[PDB]
């Protein structure tokens, strides 16, 4: 396969283990801001989904 | 085997977060009292900076005896030269913080070392001081951010 | 048929006439407490009944007499010309509120007790002991109809 999961390390030497499968991209959190047993799924490209305002 | 090693942490300003700089008398915030430095032998005293003290220079074992906070320069962290320079039972002048100051609660302790309680906090605040717990703290190594 | 009219008079500075600024600390004069913004018996999303100047104790409950007076409620949420918080807080909830307790030149006329009664002498003494000035030397104002 393109990425030898059983032989090479996911994402190579990076810290995140970027892994793709079934047209779904997985990323591992290192900041520890995601609870231990939880994962979040959301779509990309949707307009005005996220905004931040300053006062 | 046990290699000699020394460490320093904290700072004088870490206790007094802020101050009101009154015009005229720059010493309007402090009072000077005579303390017993060495117990009643030659060794460092137990008067660590931040100990609650009374009016007469006796360490404050309880809220009711709290008058001020000892913030003198002679007992700051990392400073010590008084091994044997004094005599057990000898009395020494000390500087105290009394009026118009902001204090870090986490560094306030009773005579023994126990943390200050509600009564002591209220008594100290009644003299024109601000007592706060809003301290950011720090993280040095590990503890991924 | 009646017409709709709304009015505004008074500001923040009309309660806190003067403030001592500490160089090394700007929040020295103020202290935060927690208060019941909407009474627990208020109807669903009622309008609050707190107002700037109501005397409160250190616990946060509005004071009824001198013994319960510790400070003056001076939060931004209750100034005369502000209205955002209708139904925002459920009945019986509590939200942090800002008091002013040290180093202030306080108006004497605006301060009120929990029931709206004017401030008595015992309350004035208790508030002064904390290190606050209470003064009623206020010029006032005349608008129209009277030859000043």
């Amino acid at each position: 396969s393109t990425q030898e999961i059983l032989r090479r390390r996911l994402g190579g030497n990076a810290n995140n283990r970027i892994f793709e499968h079934k047209n779904i991209l997985f990323i591992e959190d290192i900041s520890g801001n995601i609870p231990a047993g939880e994962a979040y799924i959301f779509p990309r490209g949707i307009s005005r989904m996220f905004e931040i305002y300053y006062a | 085997a046990k290699a000699h090693v020394a460490t320093l942490e904290g700072n004088y300003s870490d206790i007094v977060l802020g101050r009101v700089v009154a015009f005229g008398d720059t010493g309007w915030n402090f009072k000077e009292v005579d303390m017993t430095f060495i117990a009643d032998a030659d060794s460092k005293t137990t008067l660590f900076a931040g100990v609650l003290v009374g009016e007469d220079g006796t360490p404050a074992t309880a809220a009711a005896g709290v008058f001020g906070v000892l913030v003198d320069r002679k007992v700051l962290p990392g400073v010590d030269h008084y091994i044997g320079v004094f005599e057990p039972g000898e009395k020494v002048p000390m500087v105290l913080a009394v009026r118009g100051l902001t204090l870090n609660q986490l560094k306030l302790k009773y005579a023994d070392g126990t943390a200050i309680d509600a009564a002591g906090i209220q008594a100290l605040e009644a003299q024109g001081n601000q007592v706060t717990d809003k301290i950011v703290g720090t993280q040095f190594i590990g503890s991924v951010l």
